[PDB]
């Protein structure tokens, strides 16, 4: 994948932030809470709203401030090249607005429904939230987490490669048993003092 | 009483698969992980071995309750990551975390790294400088963000943001 330019407006510090990026390694210099991680996590909201990212409040974008939020996107995905906008009016507007283009020719048309279900599905085909997030996103402190500990990685590992939800599944059917065992436990306490 | 009795019974059955279908979910999940710990460390190992120019020849990952551990095959003798110089730790490190990305994309188009470097260090940024002309630049597009002036100069671009006066500023370099 390939990204071109992310552009954000009135996201935490950035109010008018523009960035072009470029092929090879683009390195993204600055000072501490000089508003880069957040740049990256514009992106990354761009891209996957409403899919949760890091951990963002979604109000982040949706109420804070007086004027409109704005995240406009544009990348290249197998020679195609894709371009999100995400806008977010406040106060008695309250309103969201979203569209994906696709660029055909010299013209933006839209790739789905312009609405955010459609364009987050639209998504799920073109690069799967599970794939960039975890695979393309190397987030801050994980190699470190590995270099120190052996389940600092296996909670490293079970993000990232994804083993989460397994375990999950295992501890809910599992719960369901001991919902089961107890209600045995009662059905015979009773049959006893009754019969 | 009646009722009371088969409740019991109907209760037992359940009891049997909601128990043995829980034990195939323990089946799984492990297979799972062994095979992608497996696969991920046959990556890891190479992605290791250009790192190193040869140094270390097989990188270890097996897979424990939990807990993952790594070792590096030096003189044949397996050895623990402590092992190792701190700059070839950061490069397993990171080897191995590439390693993964690999497993889960297959592919290694685009990769973004929010700042690995510690607080601008001397001893690892150099290995980083290192892996970084020599492996990475490779990459077709890495958007690496670090506070670290010292990689300034191994990156393409240099796009320095900057808090001032509230909003932040792009300003660009290269």
């Amino acid at each position: 994948m390939k990204l071109e330019r992310v552009t954000v407006k009135n996201f935490r510090s950035h109010s008018d932030t523009v960035v072009e990026f470029k092929e090879g390694i683009n390195l993204i210099i600055g000072q501490n809470g000089s508003g880069k991680s957040s740049l990256l996590d514009a992106i990354l909201v761009g891209l996957y709203w409403p899919l949760r990212i890091k951990d963002i409040k979604k109000d982040e974008f949706t109420k804070v401030g007086a004027r409109d939020t704005y995240i406009d996107l544009i990348f290249e995905k197998d020679g195609t090249k894709y371009r999100i906008t995400r806008r977010f009016l406040k106060g008695y507007s309250s309103g969201e607005i979203h569209a994906m283009k696709r660029l055909v020719g010299n013209e933006w048309k839209h790739v789905t429904e312009p609405s955010s279900k459609a364009i987050s599905a639209f998504m799920e085909k073109l690069i799967p939230y599970n794939i960039f997030l975890n695979a393309i996103y190397i987030r801050q402190g994980q190699i470190d987490a590995i270099l120190e500990s052996d389940e600092a990685r296996e909670k490293v590992v079970r993000e990232v490669l994804n083993l989460d939800k397994f375990e999950t599944a295992y501890k809910k059917l599992s719960e369901l048993k001991k919902t089961i065992n107890n209600r045995i436990k009662e059905y015979r306490d009773i049959l006893a003092r009754t019969e | 009483r009646e009722r009371v009795k088969k409740e019991i019974k109907d209760l037992e059955k359940a009891k049997d698969f909601t128990e043995e279908l829980i034990e195939k979910v323990k089946k799984y999940k492990a297979l799972a992980r062994e095979a992608a710990l497996s696969k991920i460390g046959e990556l890891a190992s190479e992605i290791f071995a250009e790192f190193t120019e040869g140094k270390y020849s097989e990188v270890v990952v097996r897979a424990e309750e939990n807990k993952v551990r790594l070792f590096v095959v030096w003189e044949g003798k397996e050895r623990p990551l402590t092992f190792l110089s701190g700059g070839e730790r950061i490069a397993l490190g990171l080897a191995f975390r590439l390693a993964m990305s690999l497993y889960l994309a297959g592919e290694i188009s685009l990769l973004i790294l929010d700042e690995p470097t510690p607080y601008l260090d001397e001893e690892r940024r150099r290995k980083l400088i290192t892996i970084m002309e020599r492996y990475l630049k490779k990459i077709p597009q890495v958007i690496l963000v670090s506070h670290d002036e010292e990689l300034k100069d191994a990156a393409d671009h240099v796009i320095r943001i900057s808090l001032e006066n509230g909003s932040s500023k792009v300003e660009v370099v290269s």
